[PDB]
């Protein structure tokens, strides 16, 4: 079935599961041609595949060369996403392979199910959760490695840094979704909240700043405030 | 002209023979159906007046033997039986007709409908789908499930239709995932026509049989199979030209014959919109398109 919030804690039980977001796979810049027309140029993209319990992010970088000479690219991108997710699953030891893959966009269901035919016991599901993984490229270090790639490349990250030393997976996912929702809503202001104090640094091997427990509380309330402020501006409340 | 005698008609019933139907009252002096244009195939079916649950019936070839109907008050249904003693059967059939006790198979000469519907339907293939080797005729009813349904619970009572599953290894070559899902030509031509059905006539025969089982019995798994075998052709970019042209004629007569008030339950909106308006073969079903629009515009 589909996921949501009746069974939102199940995301953090001990059946391995992966979220797959494909919204940054095919990425273009839209510009105007010499004859007046409008033309696209592709830039590198990525598949966002996340274990919500562990924080392990499998960031498969999609190099623009994969689109060369192909047609119907937005359709092809779903199939390319499915091909790489299946390849990732096949490269993992059996005891590490997911029992469920949850796609953030329902258009991915058929492509992934067809590429996953060898794994009949792996459930492929959509979700009714609105997740902000499209904003993954607002995380500077993820954007940098995608834009610098000259060839297809897989990069592994822990998107929770060291948070699980101190909080639960449920709390870390909620912090992550809050952060990304704020970056999706008002990116420049969200980045300012995070970087406002230069004495709080990002460790070389982390994505986010090394906040203390009390600072994360303050940061989380500023992100809530940001999202709520933008809601009011949008709907004149 | 063959004859189907009925021992008695103890319960009020609607009797179908091929595409026709008539009513019989409880304990009405009804002894059968005469003047049946011999075929290659035929179907006699029943729906009891006091319980229209379970429609059931029997596919049969008059040339394979002499068949009659005898009501069984224990199982509570009209059962088909075979009479191996030809002389006895002649004796009953050359007499009860003489009495005036049966009704005539009412074929109009201009009417080639039943054979346009059953052109590729054969009894030997029917008996492979409905497995009951000791009988030369084949029982089907409203409730029977297909082997495919059973895999998603009594195999003896199953409809052994050819399993068609678009999201299965049989349909999708490794390495050709997108290609074969978007263009089912491999699955149609290599797997189904060359591998399993051998020729397009057998393919069309199962399609016709499935349609008729859905229409006459309201058998849901049969309707699924009918729509799947249509969709497989329409979703293939490469289909032999003789198949395409014949498909338009097959479907046209099926749509032509469908009860007008049964369209909400025998037609799958998704499959038909895809085949007529979106698929590779949209422009190959001209007459089916024309009848479906003029007859069922509400589905599309
Ligand atoms: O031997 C037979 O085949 C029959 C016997 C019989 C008797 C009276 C009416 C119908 C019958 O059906 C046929």
């Amino acid at each position: 079935g589909a996921m949501n919030s009746s069974n939102y804690a199940e995301l953090f039980n001990n059946d391995i599961k992966l979220f797959v977001d494909d919204t940054n796979v095919y990425r273009v810049t839209v510009h105007k041609t010499f004859e007046g027309n409008v033309a696209t140029k592709a830039i590198n993209g990525c598949i966002f595949t996340l274990n919500p319990k562990t924080g392990h992010l499998f960031l498969k970088i999609i190099h623009t060369s994969v689109w060369a000479g192909q047609k119907r690219l937005s359709q092809l991108a779903k199939w390319k996403t499915a091909e790489e997710v299946s390849a990732l699953v096949r490269s993992l030891p059996k005891e590490e392979q997911p029992k469920q893959i949850i796609v953030t966009r329902k258009a991915m269901l058929d492509p992934l199910e067809v590429h996953m035919l060898d794994f009949p016991n792996i459930a492929i599901r959509p979700t009714e959760l609105r997740l902000p993984f499209s904003a993954a490229m607002s995380i500077d270090k993820l954007s940098d490695v995608v834009m610098k790639a000259t060839e297809p490349q897989m990069v592994l990250f822990n998107i929770y840094d060291d948070w699980l030393d101190r909080i639960s997976s449920y709390t870390a996912f909620s912090r992550l979704t809050l952060l990304l929702r704020a970056l999706k809503t008002n990116e420049e202001s969200a980045k300012m909240i995070l970087l406002s104090d230069p004495t709080i640094t990002i460790k070389s091997y982390h994505l986010w700043p090394s906040f203390t427990d009390e600072q994360w509380i303050t940061i989380e309330s500023q992100m809530r405030d940001l999202i709520l402020t933008e809601y009011g501006r949008k709907y004149n409340v | 002209m063959n004859t189907v005698p009925f021992t008695s008609a103890p319960i009020e019933v609607t009797i179908g023979i091929d595409q026709y139907s008539f009513n019989v009252k409880e304990n009405q002096p009804f002894h059968g159906i005469k003047d049946i244009p011999i075929g290659h195939v035929h179907v006699i079916h029943f729906q009891h007046a006091d319980n229209s649950s379970m429609r059931y019936g029997y596919w049969f070839d008059c040339r394979m033997g002499n068949f009659y109907i005898q009501y069984d008050p224990k199982d509570g249904l009209y059962k088909m039986m075979e009479e191996r003693d030809g002389a006895k059967f002649e004796n009953i059939v050359h007499n009860f007709k003489e009495r005036q006790m049966m009704v005539s198979y009412p074929k109009i000469d201009e009417d080639d409908t039943w054979y346009n519907l059953t052109e590729f339907v054969q009894m030997d293939k029917i008996r492979k789908i409905v497995r009951k080797d000791e009988n030369q005729f084949s029982y089907v009813d409203s409730s029977m499930t297909t082997v495919q349904e059973n895999e998603l619970s009594d195999p003896a009572h199953s409809l052994n239709y050819t399993v068609i599953n678009f999201k299965s290894r049989e349909a999708i070559r490794p390495g050709h995932e997108m290609e074969d899902f978007l263009d089912k030509s491999y699955y149609l031509n290599t797997v189904m026509l060359q591998g399993i059905f051998k020729n397009s006539s057998n393919y069309f025969g199962e399609l016709q049989f499935a349609f008729l089982n859905a229409m006459f019995f309201g058998n849901y798994g049969s309707s699924l199979q009918w729509h799947a075998m249509i969709e497989l052709i329409c979703s293939s970019a490469t289909v032999p030209k003789h198949m395409l042209d014949k498909l338009d004629e097959i479907l046209y007569y099926q749509i032509k014959t469908l009860p007008e008030q049964y369209s909400d339950i025998l037609l799958n909106e998704r499959v038909w919109n895809i085949c007529l308006y979106s698929s590779f073969q949209k422009n190959s079903l001209h007459n089916t398109e024309k009848i479906m629009e003029n007859k069922y515009p509400e589905l599309l």
